[PDB]
């Protein structure tokens, strides 16, 4: 007979990439967001070059949605079987049971743990998302502030 | 840093000024040349060879 | 919030002024060194230009 090794996501190393909490009312927030300010630095001119203004600039990002799930189907022929209606009084069924109800919790074993790997995937698959390539990147950084 | 025999100072000025701001560096320079290619010469009847 | 602006305003142009002796700096000596391999050879026959 097999084993199932568990897996938990805040023993990963990943899970140091994302800021992680609970929020039991999420299923009822419209689209939420959150809000940015940034002041830039200035540097003052000479002569010709015309005096420059120190620069404010607010910004807003927006949250996206998304979900997890399973399915856990269980038989009929043994779902009669854990509620003790068709369960009769005998040694032969006892056994069926005990049989039942173990089954039942090997499948439930494995259905809660399949929602931290669930996240470890989520979270890869949304990385993969945003990361631009870096030979599009590092000859970026090199002409900033100056692509007017 | 020490170079030949004397003791001096290494710095990089593009994080600590200049970083995000809308005036360029001024240790990138914007060297000159001049270029010049001969049209349609034609050579004598000694140097024309295969 | 109008004085909190004006301060935090204030704040950045007074720094201003570091940053901008800091580009000042090199602004003025970029004009005063010319190039190396301009001058090498010129060190190399001082006194015998004559």
């Amino acid at each position: 007979c097999s084993t199932l090794s568990l897996v938990r996501f805040l023993e990963l190393g990943l899970s140091v990439a994302c800021v992680c909490t609970k929020f039991p009312e999420l299923s009822y927030v419209a689209e939420g967001t959150i809000q940015f300010e940034v002041q830039q630095p200035m540097i003052a001119r000479d002569g010709p070059h015309p005096a420059d203004q120190p620069v404010h600039n607010y910004m807003i990002k927006r949250l996206d949605r998304r979900s997890l799930n399973a399915a856990f189907s269980i038989a009929v022929e043994a779902l009669g079987l854990i509620s003790g209606e068709n369960l009769d009084g005998t040694h032969i069924s006892s056994a069926m049971r005990l049989r039942a109800i173990q089954q039942l919790a090997r499948n439930v074993q494995a259905v809660l743990d399949s929602f931290e790997r669930g996240t470890a995937d989520q979270m890869l698959r949304v990385l993969m998302e945003k990361a631009p390539p870096l030979s599009l990147l590092a000859p970026f950084t090199l002409y900033e502030g100056r692509l007017a | 840093v020490v170079v030949g025999d004397r003791l001096v100072f290494l710095e990089a000025l593009e994080k600590r000024v200049y970083q995000a701001t809308q005036v360029p560096y001024p240790l990138v320079g914007n060297l000159d040349v001049t270029f010049v290619m001969p049209l349609g010469v034609f050579k004598p009847a000694a140097d024309r060879y295969a």
